[PDB]
Formats: C-alpha cells, structure tokens, sequence
C-alpha cells in the first residue's frame, strides 16, 4: 500500500473540528480523527470505506 | 479557545454552532443579518450541515435553539486552498432567523474601515480549551 | 481532547502585519489579520466564528477564525481572515441573490 | 446590528 | 444522552473480527474498535451515524 | 492464533478468509465442496462480503486466489444469540470455487461418530497472534 | 494487535465436556465441543474457521472456531461449534437448496 | 474431500 498509509493523522493549521479517517497500521484498519480543515495529508478520508480500500493492510 | 473564559450566556447573539445532520459541532459562524450566516472556506459546510442560533450551552438538551437549515452555500471562488487566503464563505438559510434577546446580528464594517494595531478585541467560541 | 459545553470568549489585540510577520514571515497574506499572541489562542473548534472590536457601542466583525498554531499555542499569534478586504465580495453575494 | 441585548461581561 | 455511551467498547468472547463504532466520551465522537462477533454492549453500532445520533455529546 | 505456527503454504485447502468489500478479513470459514462454506453464525456474513480462497499471505498482492461471491447466506436458524449455541451458518457460493492444489474441501463427519478427548486435532486461521 | 498475514496453525487436544465444564460451567451448551487450554489459544479473526481431526485418514471438521477467554488465554478452554451436532442441519440445507 | 494435495507439517 502507499507508505502515506503509513503516517500519524494531521490535523493542520486551521482550527475547524472535522472527522475524518485515517488508516492506523498498528491497529490494521482505519479509525476517526479531527482534522483541522486545511493542508490535508493524503491519509486523511471522508468515510472508512474509502479509507480502507485505499490503505487497508499497509 | 485556550485560556477564554465562559461567556455570559446569550451575550454573542450572533455566534451559531454549525453543526452536522447528528448535531455534531464542526465550526462556528456568525449572524449578519436573519438570511446569513458568515463563516470559513476551509470549514466545508454543506447544504446537509445546519446552523444553530440561539445556543449557550451544547450539553443542555431543554435550551431554547433555532436549528436553522442551509439553502445554499457561497464559498469565496478566491479561497486558496494552498495558501488559505481568502478564507471566507456565505451561507443563506432556507428559513430565516428570528431574532431576539438571543439571536441577533453582529454588524459589518466598510472595506475602507481601519482598526488600529493594538485594539483590544473579543473572539468567542466552542473551540477546545486545551490542545 | 473535548470541547467545552459553554460558549467561550476571550480578550485579545490586533496586531500589525509587520508584527505579525515576525513569526508567520511570508505566510501572512493580504485577506489575512493577526491577533493574539497574548496568552490566549483560538483552537480547534472555534473556526470560522468572529473576531470582533467595538466602536460607538456596537460590535463589528473585523476577523474570522482561520488558522493559527498547530498546538493552539498562546505565545503565536493567530490568524484570521480579514473582513475589511472581503467585505465587498459580502455585499456583492448579498445583492445578488 | 452589534448590540446584544444582554450585554457582555469581559474581565480585564 | 445515555450512560451506556460511556462504557468503553466491549470485544466480548466471540472471535471474530468485526469493525464496530463506539462513543469515546474522552475524544467527544464516535472511533472504530473491533468486535468479536456475540454479546454486544450498547456502545456498539455498525456505522458512525448511528453511533453519534445515539451518543453524541455524552 | 496465539502460540500457534504458520502452516506450508497452501496445505489447509479448505480454509477460506471472509472479507468485506474492501478486503478486510474478519472470519474464516471451511469449504465443504466447490459450491458451499461452512463459517461460525456469529461472523455475521451478508451477500456482500465474500469468500477468498486459495490464500496463503494476506500481504502477497501477487499470490493468486479465488474471490469468490455470495449469492445466499443461510444461518442456522437455532443460533442462539445470547447463549452462543449451534453457531454456524453456510454460505452459498454464486460461482463454484475452482478446486486446485491449493483449494479443495474438508470432510465432514457423521452425527453419531465419537471424536475421543485428548485426539490432537488442529485448528487454522489468521486471527490474532497476540491478544 | 493486527492479525498475522500468513496462515498460522496449531494442534491442541480436544476435551472432555466435563473437563470443559470444569472451567465455564453451565455456558457450555450441547452444540459446543472444547479444545485446547494446552499452549495456545484461537483468537479475533479464527472465528468461523476449522478445528480438524483425523478420521481413517482424512481430516474431518470436528469444530467451527466459536469463542473462549475473552483476552484468548492459552490456559483456558477454546468453544467450538459442535460439527457432530450440526451436520444433519448442514445435509438437510444443502439438500434443499 | 480432508487430504490435501500439499501436505501439512505440525510441529506436534
């Protein structure tokens, strides 16, 4: 899978409090977090679906 | 905010929650008028997320708030997404606020207006207290 | 790691662009203000909510809650979309629809 | 516009 | 909102490895935990909807 | 399976992994023959998961499986929700596996026959290695 | 922790009802047969596979991976589904459908 | 059905 899969969530700069998803591969699937609203890394999804068929099993 | 203080309640009449379809607060706003709502580009707000007037405390169930619906959504075509500059997006509620000792609007200056470095000014807000 | 139940508010100066700069450099663009810096900070939660100075007894929208410390810290100042430079895009969305 | 009618209480 | 939205997420004894949304009151929204499949407590929903209509704001 | 080992790649040819549609693993099961899985009642299995087989190394992309689709899950209709009893359930398949070196069924047993305590048996699967 | 991603294996006795009931009592019911408590310990994600002996030769389903420790203890008994108990039900479904 | 073509090793 793409090593972004692999990287911690980022909320960024901005000060919003949105969930999104992230895939967590010490856990092994994708899990909430708050994102900030701009400057979005790549592990950084609208839905789990969408997280998991990207990053699922890095 | 980090080191605010509790506001007295209602006193920011014009301050709404937005908030999504299951209550969630994801941004505030403020009123502009009973049709209005001013807010951020980057926060997203959707026609499916609501703006909520009138609030004080979120973990009250029985205070008196006005859900209040979103018709349309008028994000600044010059929000740079890179950059967040021009940060700024309209949204115009399907029914209208309705104003009173809670609801009310914050005026807006003239694009001409000089506010002075130094001024001591207010913001307010859900935002966590501590990071 | 939760946000408060209670509106916040808290006090806080406008500072110069060039003040601000002094931190942000050339992040700070031109529909942008500073404030802060002043042992309070904004956070994740409070965007898109005003800034507001009072002048003749009223309130007035001078900033909106955009961005800032990525910890929220209160020593840096925060950033916030500049209303006197978008207000014309206000008025015109306004008038149009 | 900018007047609340329960006015707001600022320490400082 | 309810108490059982306060009760960390609960695998049971089953073995399977389901994903399943629970409210962390600490964190304020709904994260995925995995689910052994039987004996569900009420702090378990199959979509972070459900979960936040029910819970959110405990 | 905690303190077990890994198995000869490809020498348990009846073991399935059950995936949702992305292709998260969630419960294995047992082919019976080229049209029929038997898997636990409490995996919770819909027409919209399905059936690998063939699998070795859920990290391979390359190895070479069988997805395999659902078209009708038939739950023992005893399964006891609160008592975990007669837990099983048998899928389906819309298309027939294709049986191979390395997919291929388990026998099933008679009711009456008696399997003595103490028969070292085996057990397969890739659930947790460490709890 | 994340699953492994290649098949594991272990071997492990079958037990006794009452030895099995020894340690679970009265939740053990009559569609249920015990492994184990030997070393290791089926655990999330092996529900629904095989527990298999060997029957004049031919490895034969004796048990559907169902549930046990709730932390997947080696030292204590593994629940399977009893296939014994449920193979008439498997006949009649295949045959009807 | 139950021999598979490849057999298996149990470290027992």
């Amino acid at each position: 899978r793409p090593d972004f899969c692999l990287e911690p969530p980022y909320t960024g700069p901005c000060x919003a409090r949105i969930i999104r998803y992230f895939y967590n591969a010490k856990a092994g699937l994708c899990q909430t977090f708050v994102y900030g609203g701009c400057r979005a890394k790549r592990n950084n999804f609208k839905s789990a679906e969408d997280c998991m068929r990207t990053c699922g099993g890095a | 905010i980090v080191n605010g203080e509790e506001a007295v309640p209602g006193s920011w009449p014009w301050q709404v929650s937005l908030q999504d379809k299951t209550g969630f607060h994801f941004c505030g706003g403020s009123l502009i008028n009973e049709n209005w709502v001013v807010t951020a580009a980057h926060c997203g707000v959707t026609t499916s997320d609501v703006v909520v007037a009138g609030e004080f405390d979120q973990g009250s169930s029985s205070e008196k708030i006005q859900k209040l619906k979103i018709a349309k959504v008028f994000k600044n075509s010059k929000y740079n997404s890179l950059t967040i500059n021009n940060d700024i997006t309209l949204l115009k509620l399907s029914t209208a606020a309705s104003f009173s000792q809670t609801v009310s609007a914050v005026c807006l200056p003239s694009a001409s207006d000089d506010f002075a470095a130094g001024t001591t000014c207010v913001t307010t807000g859900w935002g966590l207290t501590r990071y | 790691a939760n946000t408060p139940d209670r509106l916040q508010q808290a006090s806080l100066p406008l500072l110069s662009n060039t003040n601000c700069k002094k931190y942000w450099g050339t992040k700070i663009k031109d529909a942008m203000i500073c404030a802060g810096a002043s042992g309070v900070s904004s956070c994740m939660g409070d965007s898109g909510g005003p800034l507001v100075c009072k002048k003749n007894g009223a309130w007035t929208l001078v900033g909106i809650v955009s961005w800032g410390s990525s910890t929220c810290s209160t020593s840096t100042p925060g950033v916030y979309a500049r209303v006197t430079a978008l207000v014309n895009w206000v008025q015109q969305t306004l008038a149009a629809n | 516009c900018g007047v609340p009618a329960i006015q707001p209480v600022l320490s400082g």
